[PDB]
């Protein structure tokens, strides 16, 4: 109402909205580093052609 | 150009139905299949 | 009307079509109550009567608002008149794709409308259809008095349904039978002017 | 199959100087209408 | 409370007929209304004449019409079929009998002459 | 319905002055009445 003073009566407000509790992260386990030497740090590389 | 409507009984009796071809005449024209 | 005869914006199009859909909801919707609107408007009565046979009301002049059996509509004088009046814009129901392409060096306002897909539905009673239901009106209404609205109708002398009306508004009916001649010229003084 | 509409029933009626129809027996009719008073209330909450 | 609550005289207001009575009834977000009406049903075919000339005077009918059986005359109501004889206190006089077009030559009965006569 | 399959009590519904009875016309989307009423030109002082 965007005021300091209420008549009588029924409003309506937000719902019922619920703050969460906690944070997961669930990921496939996987263990390797796949290559950042083979493709960056490699000794010939091909044309462009 | 020109519009279209389409009419027919319900989907649960026959599947035939009819189109109206607006703003045209009969007397191929503007249509889909001049059929019979 | 968004982007007609193009391809890729009705790709892009094709996620406003509920709002598409729903526009033409509403737009179907209203044809189809003025389409009720003019069916329940004109058709209280059911039963087409037939025009008056012999012309003996007692003086009264019907000819004005009677249907004349000399055109091929059944539209009196004053129903000519008032559609003489009044020019409508629609230009018909049938402009041909053959049509529209000709007058391309004359501007024009339906062939433009229609070339957005804008189109204008035809009534489902044409003017004839509604001539005869008023003239149906008229006969039960002559004919008949207001016993025609009420079940079957029963037949009465036009005098003493005028003398019914008198006596309706507190009158008593011998002012009618005593004063019919100058009622009946009031009357059609009246519709003549 | 596509038709004209019919317009309902035809008939004429019997008109002279001095002919009166006069009912004798009578029916007495039940008849339904139907009308709407009122919709759903409904709510709406703009943020969720 | 037009229909439910008194009696209507508006035309085809509600139910086709001369309405009696009405009766209302609820129904999900909508009312259901059952309208009691009378209605002729038997017409029947008659002679009739505006008014009649006894002794020179025009008798009007009170209320109602005059009919004929073919050889007699009678006065009626106008949405019944009840004969009944011409006399003095259903019908008023006004006037001569040569102003109003369609009279016809009748007799009318007085409910005092006989009284007074015996 | 009501001033021309019937005759109106209503003041000043169907055309001014005391109502007799109406004619129904069509025209293009729309529809006109002719009504035709009763009213009393030559007023009289009395005493009463
Ligand atoms: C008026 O109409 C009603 C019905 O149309 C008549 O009532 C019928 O009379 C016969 C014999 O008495 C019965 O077998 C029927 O069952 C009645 N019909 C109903 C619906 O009840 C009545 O006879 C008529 N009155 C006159 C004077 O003709
Ligand atoms: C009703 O009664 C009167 C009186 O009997 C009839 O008037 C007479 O009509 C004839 C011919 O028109 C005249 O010669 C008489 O002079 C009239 N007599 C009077 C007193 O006016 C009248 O004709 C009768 N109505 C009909 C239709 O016959
Ligand atoms: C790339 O190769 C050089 C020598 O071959 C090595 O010094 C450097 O660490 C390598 N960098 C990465 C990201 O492997
Ligand atoms: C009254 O007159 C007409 C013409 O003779 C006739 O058809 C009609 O049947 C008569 N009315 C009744 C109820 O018989
Ligand atoms: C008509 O009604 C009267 C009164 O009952 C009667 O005397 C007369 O015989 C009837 N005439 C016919 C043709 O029915
Ligand atoms: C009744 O109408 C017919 C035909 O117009 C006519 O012969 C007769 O004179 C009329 N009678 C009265 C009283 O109007
Ligand atoms: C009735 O009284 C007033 C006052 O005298 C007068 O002006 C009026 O003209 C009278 N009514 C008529 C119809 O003359």
């Amino acid at each position: 109402l965007k005021s300091f003073t209420v008549e009588k009566g029924i409003y309506q407000t937000s719902n019922f909205r619920v703050q969460p509790t906690e944070s997961i992260v669930r990921f496939p386990n996987i263990t390797n580093l796949c290559p950042f030497g083979e493709v960056f740090n490699a000794t010939r590389f091909a044309s462009v052609y | 150009f020109g519009g279209v409507s389409v009419i027919t009984p319900g989907t649960n009796t026959s599947n035939q139905v009819a189109v109206l071809y607006q703003d045209v005449n009969c007397t191929t024209w503007r249509v889909y299949s001049t059929g019979s | 009307y968004i982007c007609g005869d193009s391809t890729e914006c009705s790709n892009l199009l094709l996620q406003y079509g509920s709002f598409c859909t729903q526009l033409n909801r509403a737009l179907t919707g209203i044809a189809v109550e003025q389409d009720k609107n003019t069916q329940e408007v004109f058709a209280q009565v059911k039963q087409i009567y037939k025009t008056p046979p012999i012309k003996d009301f007692g003086g009264f002049n019907f000819s004005q608002i009677l249907p004349d059996p000399s055109k091929p509509s059944k539209r009196s004088f004053i129903e000519d008149l008032l559609f003489n009046k009044v020019t409508l814009a629609d230009a018909g129901f049938i402009k041909q794709y053959g049509d529209c392409l000709g007058d391309i060096a004359a501007r024009d306002l339906i062939c433009a409308q229609k070339f957005n897909g804008l189109t204008v539905l035809p009534p489902l009673l044409t003017d004839e259809m509604i001539a005869q239901y008023t003239s149906a009106l008229l006969a039960g209404t002559i004919t008949s008095g207001w016993t025609f609205g009420a079940g079957a109708a029963l037949q009465i002398p036009f005098a003493m349904q005028m003398a019914y009306r008198f006596n309706g508004i507190g009158v008593t009916q011998n002012v009618l039978y005593e004063n019919q001649k100058l009622i009946a010229n009031q009357f059609n003084s009246a519709i003549g002017k | 199959i596509a038709y004209t509409m019919s317009l309902g029933a035809e008939n004429s009626v019997a008109y002279s100087n001095n002919s009166i129809a006069i009912p004798t027996n009578f029916t007495i009719s039940v008849t339904t209408e139907i009308l709407p008073v009122s919709m759903t209330k409904t709510s709406v909450d703009c943020t969720m | 409370s037009e229909c439910v609550l008194g009696q209507s005289k508006r035309v085809d207001f509600c139910g086709k007929g001369y309405h009696l009575m009405s009766f209302p009834q609820s129904a999900p977000h909508g009312v259901v209304f059952l309208h009691v009406t009378y209605v002729p049903a038997q017409e029947k075919n008659f002679t009739t004449a505006p008014a009649i000339c006894h002794d020179g005077k025009a008798h009007f009918p009170r209320e109602g019409v005059f009919v004929s059986n073919g050889t007699h005359w009678f006065v009626t109501q106008r949405n019944f079929y009840e004969p009944q004889i011409i006399t003095t206190d259903n019908t008023f006089v006004s006037g001569n009998c040569d102003v109003v077009i369609g009279i016809v030559n009748n007799t009318v009965y007085d409910p005092l002459q006989p009284e007074l006569d015996s």
